[PDB]
C-alpha cells in the first residue's frame, strides 16, 4: 500500500521573529511555498507552474490569522516558550562521486525546532557564499522541521566539505564533514 | 490550468 | 543581531488530506500546534473538533460552536482534499522518473578477499523500488545492506545497495531493479 497519498497544507508563525510559512507537500515533497518577502508563489520544479496554479494572497491571509493566533496561544499558555530540540544533520551527493564531474552536495538538516536555524557551506575551512540554494522548512509528523540546502560542485580528491549549522539547541556549531577519496 | 485550493484558518478563541 | 536568546513561540496549522485507492476514501486531518504539541485537531470521520491537551479545549468548544465553520469543514473532503486531488493528480501522484543505475567495488581490494560491491540507484520517483543482486544468476541476500531510502528533496529519490562479496575470477555479479518508471528491469553487471 504505496496507493496512499497524502497533500498537506502546512502553515506556521513564530515570534519575536515574525517568520511566517505557506507550503503545501505531496508525501513528503514540497510542491510549492509561499514567498513571504517577494509575496508569490514558489513552486519546487518550475514545470508545476504550467501544470497548475494557486492564489497567493488567500495563503497571506491565512498568515495574518496564524499571527492573531499564535499571539492568544502564547498568552493562554501564560507565555510558554517553544524548548528548543537541535538537529541532525547529514551530507551527501545527488549522485556517485567522480573526479571533476559535476555534482550537488546536499545537506540534510533534521529534527529540529523552532525554525530557525544557520547553514553555512565551507570548502577547506573557508564559507562558501553563491551558487547555494536552500528549501523552506519542510514539516514532519511529529511537528519538528527538515529542511535541505544545496551545492553545485566540482570534486576534487583535495578539497574538503562541512556543512555548518547553528541553531539554538546545539551548544556549539555543528560541523559535518564531506570529503571525495581517491 | 486548475488552481489548488486552501482551506482558510478560523480565529482562536480569545 | 548577536545574543538573540529571546524565548521564542510557534504555532502551526496542517491540513492534511489522506487518499485512499485514488479518491474512493479521503480523510482530513486539521491539527493546530503550539510549539511541538498538537493542542486541537479536527478529524473528519468525526466531523467536529476535539481537544488534544487542555490548551486546545477553549478552541474545540468556540470552532463546535460555529456552524458555518463546521459544514465548511464537513464538506472539504470533497470541496479541498477530492479538488486538489484532481489538479495535482497528472504531475504528482502520476510522476514517473526512470532511475540511472550503475554498479562498482567500494574498494581496490585482490580477488578471494572480501569486497563490498555497490549497485547505486539515482534519481527516480516514486519511491516504491525493488534492487536486488544476483551472483551466477542466484540470489544474494545474506550479505546485502542498504542506504534506504534516500529522498533528495527536489522530487527524486537514491538509494545504495551494497553486497559483501569474495569475488572470484569469472563470477558475474547482476544488479536488477524494477520500478514503475520501466515496463522490464533495468540490470547492470560487475564480471570479477
Amino acid at each position: 500500500i504505496k496507493e496512499e497519498h497524502v497533500i498537506i497544507q502546512a502553515e506556521f508563525y513564530l515570534n519575536p521573529d515574525q517568520s511566517g510559512e505557506f507550503m503545501f507537500d505531496f508525501d513528503g515533497d514540497e510542491i510549492f511555498h509561499v514567498d513571504m518577502a517577494k509575496k508569490e508563489t514558489v513552486w519546487r520544479l518550475e514545470e508545476f507552474g504550467r501544470f497548475a496554479s494557486f492564489e497567493a494572497q488567500g495563503a497571506l491571509a491565512n498568515i495574518a490569522v496564524d499571527k492573531a493566533n499564535l499571539e492568544i496561544m502564547t498568552k493562554r499558555s501564560n507565555y510558554t516558550p517553544i524548548t528548543n530540540v537541535p538537529p541532525e544533520v547529514t551530507v551527501l551527493t545527488n549522485s556517485p562521486v567522480e573526479l571533476r564531474e559535476p555534482n550537488v552536495l546536499i545537506c540534510f538538516i533534521d529534527k529540529f525546532t523552532p525554525p530557525v536555524v544557520n547553514v553555512t557551506w565551507l570548502r577547506n575551512g573557508k564559507p562558501v557564499t553563491t551558487g547555494v540554494s536552500e528549501t523552506v522548512f519542510l514539516p514532519r509528523e511529529d511537528h519538528l522541521f527538515r529542511k535541505f540546502h544545496y551545492l553545485p560542485f566540482l570534486p576534487s580528491t583535495e578539497d574538503v566539505y562541512d556543512c555548518r549549522v547553528e541553531h539554538w539547541g546545539l551548544d556549539e556549531p555543528l560541523l559535518k564533514h564531506w570529503e571525495f577519496d581517491a | 490550468v486548475l488552481s489548488f485550493e486552501l482551506l482558510h484558518a478560523p480565529a482562536t478563541v480569545c | 543581531s548577536m545574543g538573540d536568546t529571546r524565548p521564542r513561540f510557534l504555532w502551526q496549522l496542517k491540513f492534511e488530506c489522506h487518499f485512499f485507492n485514488g479518491t474512493e476514501r479521503v480523510r482530513l486531518l486539521e491539527r493546530c500546534i503550539y510549539n511541538q504539541e498538537e493542542s486541537v485537531r479536527f478529524d473528519s470521520d468525526v466531523g467536529e473538533y476535539r481537544a488534544v491537551t487542555e490548551l486546545g479545549r477553549p478552541d474545540a468548544e468556540y470552532w463546535n460552536s460555529q456552524k458555518d465553520l463546521l459544514e465548511q469543514r464537513r464538506a472539504a473532503v470533497d470541496t479541498y482534499c477530492r479538488h486538489n486531488y484532481g489538479v495535482g493528480e497528472s504531475f504528482t501522484v502520476q510522476r514517473r522518473v526512470e532511475p540511472k543505475v550503475t554498479v562498482y567495488p567500494s574498494k581496490t581490494q585482490p580477488l578471494q578477499h572480501h569486497n563490498l560491491l555497490v549497485c547505486s540507484v539515482s534519481g527516480f520517483y516514486p519511491g516504491s523500488i525493488e534492487v536486488r543482486w544476483f551472483r551466477n544468476g542466484q540470489e544474494e541476500k545474506a550479505g546485502v545492506v542498504s542506504t534506504g531510502l534516500i529522498q533528495n528533496g527536489d522530487w527524486t529519490f537514491q538509494t545504495l545497495v551494497m553486497l559483501e562479496t569474495v569475488p572470484r575470477s569469472g563470477e558475474v555479479y547482476t544488479c536488477q531493479v524494477e520500478h514503475p518508471s520501466v515496463t522490464s528491469p533495468l540490470t547492470v553487471e560487475w564480471r570479477a
